[PDB]
């Protein structure tokens, strides 16, 4: 078939990968602009999109520049976290800045190796302004305020910012490290109040209860089974078919109805109140578990069974024959309310401890998301934070003295990769330029004199594209865990010399 | 690149011209649409406030108005072009301010800064007026009306609306009577001067025939339970091969169920909403009739509004099978009315219930739906002025004269700022004297005269008043009885002020595949 | 920024009246007309105006723009 | 007339210039590439050149951005000498870097603020870098061996160079801190070798009359003269060109003669033994300068009568205005001598003690009036080293130096200044690219070694097109003196600065 050669293959390296890098990167480090997602492709509408990943999947991936760093940045995102941005758009810059160095043409080991030592001492330059916050758990609690209020920035939200800015401190703080969900369990759900959420005790469910079932369960146990049917019930005798004709079909329609009433058997022996199944019955036999005694509350959530397990001590166990290989779960209440014009269904019996639920409430699921990766990235940066609290004070003024300090390295230390150790210096302040014009500040002074400034020791005062104006990263939070500085530029400047290193693309 | 600018001026372009080819606004103006499609299909459409939904346009920013189109009729329902008419009036300052040097974060603060002022000084022109006042529901109701349908059976509507609402009010300036509270149901027959304010619950059902409940004594219904017969819910072995086999099944399976809707009867019931599901067929032809022998209103496959609205007021659930009998999960019922005004249509009232002290039921009656809907967009918008006052007490200009007010009176806030955005501010502070002149548009011949005037009628008032743009003649732009609750406006320019920031942010080139 | 250092200006208008000290002619950072010293004659500014002010309206002349065909060769 | 605008003009700056700085850059350095010249409209005739300047004036460019270096060109060409083919590519160099600035956002103000103040940041580095050598007459001597044949270097000849640059150090050896080069009276004379080209202690005439005027005189009487013979000057001995009569334009030429004759006698009653003039000598006058022991010169070399004015004490007759009258040339020595092929009149004994006749002998003119070419840019140099006697290390040493210097600089700097100021020293950076590029070897190892070397700082080892490797600047000869590139480091970046004004062009063409 086909073979793409060094100047293609590094030309379409430098195509596709810089087109992704310069679509999210509007949005990224501070905010003096977004990205919108336009989609006339999977419909006729609009989509406001912070999100790179979001820009990198809804954009199908043909490039074999775009389909890395659409793959490298997601995985950078789904580690370290905002990192769709990071290796995409850090890496852009530098497949930018491999160009000159191919298009003048050094030999690519330099532009390989020079980049590669200097990712390094940008991160070495940068790990230099790398300091814990973590000090006291109060001040790391602070330094989880500002290294997940840093994370929160750029991706649209309301109050969810708000929300998980401590959400996000609460729960890597009381599970003592590694950020992640496992003790605030996130059920969204579309609410009256527009920005508020709340903290869901137990959690809730939705379902309209009509019929002999009654509308209340009181003084709950949870019997919790992954056995459950959904039209008929289907077993050793709950096998059986009796149409070989067109004799049998009035007829097989009767015994669906006792496939129905065969099931409710089983788990009266266990006779449990609460028997909780994860599937959908019909309202007739609602009516039968209605009368039945163990109350069918249907169609179960998983992570709410999760939710219970932890503070309660029930458990969602395999080889369900009995009761007692199932520890129960002590619930309060079970109750239908009406909540709008749907009527709901909740779970209680705990407060907050070990787990917890969040329920997210809103006109659209568009800012309830995106408020969960927001937390997401958070908690990855967040499992970064306990590990290292250091909070190195960016928007640049981090990024840009490794551009200052490299520089240095830049100068001296490489014989032929000094202009490469340079080249890498400059994607190094390159989004601070790009985002100074969004909220209005020259780029220069600051890019220029402010690295040089920042470096002096004025890495306190720093970037913040809001505005247009300097700011101290101490005071202003713009900072995170300098692990999310790190591995970022590592798959970054890779992914540029992945692709860079590439002089063919072989096309079968 | 050029990406970001030219589809986001595409974003200002062609939004604007949809947004441009909108104001006809206000009455006789222009000639009528009868329009063959994109598709060729052909259609006549008359007064643009319903045609603005009814547009079916392109494009993102294009089609990004008619979805803000019902961003001014969602909450509101008073003056739905007020927002769209606008939508090209911050595209005026768009291309400027792209092209002036002033960058789209500059311009997207811009449009809140605009917006900020704006609504701000709308308040000094908002004349707040009583919340609960008749007449501030009725008057509201009636300039609406006077707009909306129906100027005649407005005087029957404006009470109906204040008496809908006075009934579901929670008299506040903030929201109250809502529009899921309010249950608006239509009824083939009778008038719009039989359109009836009905307090108590009215389920819009189809009822079997007649011979049915008029009258007092019904369990209410909202009911999924099947009737569980022999050839329903029960086994029979009785095989259908032969004829008379397969009549055996069909007699037994019908002989039984008029015990089960006896049994319904039992319950008290007179009425039963069955649901739209089937436990197997559910309630059968045979059982609906036997409901029907018993006097039980019943309808298979009811509608989701007289589901949600049972359970809103008379706090209904689902009941077992008969045998199973009930957990009278039914809520309260007393008379189940069924409205035969010369036979025409099938209207379940419930008079008397269990009530969330709200949820009137007003049913809209006529010779035909298109003379229901004559009473029910013009009694809904009658409401939703009122609601609207009810919302925001007060009253304005209508029919977007007061922009031309906010229009100088913003160009000072055009020098108050003395920002970077005070500029654009200032460029969109002229942009609010569009619209008056604008509505004109459409007509005919020897045009200017409208122009500069309705601009500078307004500027001649100084800041205090201009013609009105829907009733004319040299008057105070807010009090003529063409009047809308601050809301209206001040939700108009919330609404076109984001969708058109997001231009702003709109960017490069980015399509899900 | 023409936008911005006219904002400066501005601000500064909404502040000072008949400035001595306005934008950058001599492209300092401080703006002061006074002590940028760029130093016009009043009457200059009043004529240039006159002046500036003037060919814009004479393009109005009369209702002729009516040319044989050639209104420049 | 077309008003040209920011980017019309300023890409059309850029294309003219920085090529006019690139076909220029292919001549920097001995090992800048030969450029056959290819002339514009006439002159087929093809030399190829190893440096720019005739490119310059060779190629006529219809850039006019491009029209202003040629001109900048013979500013360092006649001014300095040398730095010719290199104040083109500077500018280049800086307006290369405006390529971006321009379209980067950065409007030519800024674009001059920085490369304002950072012209002098790298003269002050290059002020660092100079050091006084020279600061000795042994010294001075091999500072001027080592500037003098080194503005030679990229010029085309730099072979003969060995003959010739001793003698271009040895007449400003013999200038003993006072700079003339008038009193080096500069004779470009075909004949003999070019290793024949020779410096008189004196003054020379390449003009002969012959042998028919007395060929050597001691303590001979020079008289410098416009003074005509058959021209008929003033004072008449006998009539002059006139017809007053009938048979007057008859009593011209016997009387003519005697006027010719008499114009013997003021010119002689001198008390000259020569009579060398820049005009006309008739031949009766002149063999009666012959008969009076007069060495009569026709048409002698107006330069050189100019110089025999000024280095033996003469005073030009004011033609014949002075018939009598005019304080004569005195030079104790004449000789009739052959340099070269050709026997050349040898005027010592002259006033001035500076005074001296370089003869540069073509074995060829193409070589000789480039040893000519080659000779005075050096003098040029060579004035300027006499007065500032020191040097700066060149091959790119302190052009990274000041690189490394302004860049550092444009590191502390770095306002709307470095914009300019990083532009700025990359050019002191750059130019270690183009003569090692032109020695056709890779920069990016020397230069940013070359860095890392001035990154260091350094004023030794410095990128050697000789080696086209870096090498030591020790004052190996190499080292440029201080005297050119101040002035190309002051004429460079101004063609830049100067376009970065004038964007706005208004062209009636």
């Amino acid at each position: 078939a086909d073979e793409e050669r060094a100047e293609t293959a590094r030309l379409t390296s430098f195509i596709g990968a810089i087109a992704i890098g310069d679509l999210v990167k509007s949005t990224l480090g501070p905010k003096g602009m977004d990205k919108i997602l336009l989609s006339s492709g999977r419909d006729a509408s609009l989509m406001v999109t912070n999100d790179g990943a979001t820009i990198l999947k809804n954009i199908g991936v043909d490039n074999p520049a775009a389909k890395v760093l659409v793959d490298m940045s997601r995985v950078q995102d789904d580690e370290v976290g905002d990192g769709t941005t990071s290796v995409t758009v850090l890496a852009a810059e530098l497949l930018r800045e491999a160009e000159s160095l191919i298009a003048k043409k050094i030999h690519p080991q330099t532009i390989i190796a020079g980049w590669r030592e200097a990712t390094k001492a940008a991160r070495e330059a940068l790990l230099s302004s790398a300091v814990d916050h973590g000090s006291d758990e109060v001040k790391f609690r602070q330094d989880l305020m500002n290294i997940a209020g840093t994370t929160l920035s750029s991706k649209l939200l309301t109050h969810h910012k708000d929300h998980f800015t401590k959400l996000a401190v609460e729960a890597v703080l009381r599970l003592k490290g590694s950020g992640n969900l496992e003790a605030i369990h996130i059920i969204k759900k579309l609410g009256g109040s527009l920005a508020d959420s709340y903290l869901d005790e137990g959690f809730l469910l939705d379902k309209k209860i009509g019929v002999n079932q009654p509308k209340r369960i009181e003084n709950a146990k949870i019997l919790i089974a992954n056995t459950g049917m959904d039209t008929d019930k289907i077993k050793i005798f709950g096998s059986r078919v009796r149409v070989d004709s067109t004799a049998k079909v009035a007829e097989i329609e009767h015994a669906e109805k006792e496939k129905m009433k065969e099931k409710v058997e089983r788990i009266l022996k266990h006779g449990i109140n609460c028997f909780i199944n994860r599937q959908l019955i019909y309202n007739y036999p609602e009516q039968l578990f209605g009368a039945a005694g163990v109350m069918a509350i249907e169609h179960a959530d998983f992570a709410g069974v999760e939710r219970l397990a932890l503070v309660t001590g029930g458990e969602i166990a395999s080889t369900f024959d009995h009761p007692e290989l199932v520890k129960l779960g002590s619930c309060k209440l079970i109750e239908e309310v009406m909540i709008g014009e749907d009527k709901l269904i909740h779970f209680s019996g705990v407060a907050l401890g070990e787990a917890c639920t969040i329920v997210l409430r809103g006109a659209t699921q568009q800012i309830l998301d995106e408020a969960e990766r927001s937390l997401h990235d958070a908690l990855c940066v967040l499992a970064q934070t306990v590990k290292d609290s250091r909070t190195v004070y960016g928007g640049g003024c981090s990024e840009m003295l490794m551009a200052h300090a490299v520089t240095q390295l830049a100068n001296r230390t490489p014989g032929k990769e000094a202009v490469a150790m340079e080249s890498y210096a400059k994607a190094l302040r390159m989004l601070p330029t790009i985002i100074a014009d969004n909220a209005g500040y020259d780029s220069a002074d600051l890019v220029a004199q402010l690295r040089a400034a920042h470096s002096e020791g004025n890495t306190t005062a720093g970037l913040d594209m809001r505005e247009g104006t300097i700011g101290d990263m101490a005071i202003l939070g713009i900072t995170e865990s300098f692990q999310v500085k790190r591995q970022v530029l590592l798959s970054a400047a890779e992914a540029a010399e992945v692709i860079l290193r590439v002089d063919n693309i072989i096309k079968a | 690149r050029d990406k970001p600018a030219q589809i986001r001026f595409s974003n200002i372009s062609a939004a604007k011209a949809v947004a441009d080819a909108i104001r006809t606004s206000l009455g006789p103006k222009g000639m009528d649409k009868m329009i063959q499609d994109g598709k060729g299909d052909v259609t006549i459409t008359n007064d643009g406030a319903t045609i603005l939904k009814q547009m079916q346009v392109l494009h993102p920013a294009a089609r990004m108005l008619v979805e803000l189109s019902k961003a001014q009729d969602i909450e509101a329902g008073d003056g739905t072009t007020s927002v769209v008419i606008i939508a090209g009036s911050l595209l005026d300052s768009c291309t400027k301010l792209l092209q002036k040097g002033i960058h789209p974060t500059i311009i997207s603060e811009s449009f809140q800064k605009a917006l900020e002022k704006g609504i701000e000084i709308l308040t000094d022109m908002s004349r707040p007026v009583e919340l609960s006042d008749r007449e501030t529901l009725l008057n509201s109701a009636t300039t609406s009306l006077n707009s909306k349908v129906v100027s005649q059976y407005s005087s029957l509507l404006s009470p109906m609306s204040v008496n809908a609402v006075m009934k579901v009010i929670d008299p506040a300036t903030a929201t109250s009577v809502d529009l899921r509270d309010i249950k608006i149901v239509k009824k083939l027959g009778g008038t719009i001067d039989d359109c009836e304010l009905v307090e108590g619950l009215v389920l819009t059902q189809k009822v079997s025939n007649s011979g049915i409940t008029r009258v007092e004594k019904a369990k209410i219904g909202l009911i999924q339970f099947c009737l569980s017969a022999p050839k329903t819910d029960m086994d029979n072995q009785i095989v259908v091969s032969d004829y008379a086999q397969m009549d055996r099944v069909l007699r037994e399976e019908r002989a039984y169920i008029l015990n089960l809707v006896k049994q319904i009867k039992k319950t008290g019931c007179n009425v039963l909403l069955i649901q739209k599901s089937i436990l197997r067929d559910a309630l059968s032809d045979l059982a609906l009739h036997f409901l029907n022998k018993m006097k039980i209103m019943v309808i298979k496959d009811i509608e989701r509004e007289d589901i949600e609205f049972i359970c809103k007021t008379i706090g209904t659930k689902p009941v077992a099978h008969i045998d199973q009998f009930t957990a009278d999960m039914l809520g309260s019922a007393e008379l189940a009315e069924e409205v035969n005004l010369n036979g025409s249509g099938k209207l379940l009232k419930i008079t008397g219930c269990a009530s969330p002290g709200k949820t009137v039921t007003i049913v809209v009656r006529g010779s035909n739906k298109l003379v229901i809907e004559e009473a029910e967009r013009s009694i809904h918008d009658a409401l939703c002025v009122i609601r609207c006052l009810v919302k925001k007490r007060a009253l304005i200009a209508g029919g977007g004269a007061p922009e031309i007010e906010l229009a100088l009176r913003l160009t000072e806030y055009s020098r108050t700022l003395s920002g970077m955005e005070s500029y654009c501010v200032r460029a969109f502070a002229d942009a609010m004297e569009v619209i008056p002149s604008t509505l004109a548009e459409n007509a005919g011949l020897n045009p200017i005269s409208t122009v500069t005037e309705l601009r500078n009628r307004h500027a001649q008032g100084e800041k205090t008043a201009g013609i009105n743009v829907r009733k004319g003649g040299i008057s105070n732009i807010l009090e003529e009885l063409v009047v809308q609750p601050l809301l209206v406006s001040v939700s108009a320019l919330t609404l076109a002020t984001e969708t058109v920031r997001s231009i702003l942010k709109i960017d490069d080139v980015v399509n899900t595949r | 920024n023409p936008i911005q250092t006219m904002t400066e200006v501005r601000a500064r208008q909404v502040k000072e009246m008949n400035p001595a000290l306005g934008i950058d002619c001599l492209h300092k950072g401080t703006n002061d007309m006074k002590q940028q010293h760029v130093i016009e004659t009043l009457i200059g500014k009043k004529q240039q105006i006159s002046l500036a002010t003037q060919m814009v309206r004479m393009i109005l002349k009369i209702d002729d723009i009516r040319k044989p065909g050639e209104s420049e060769e």
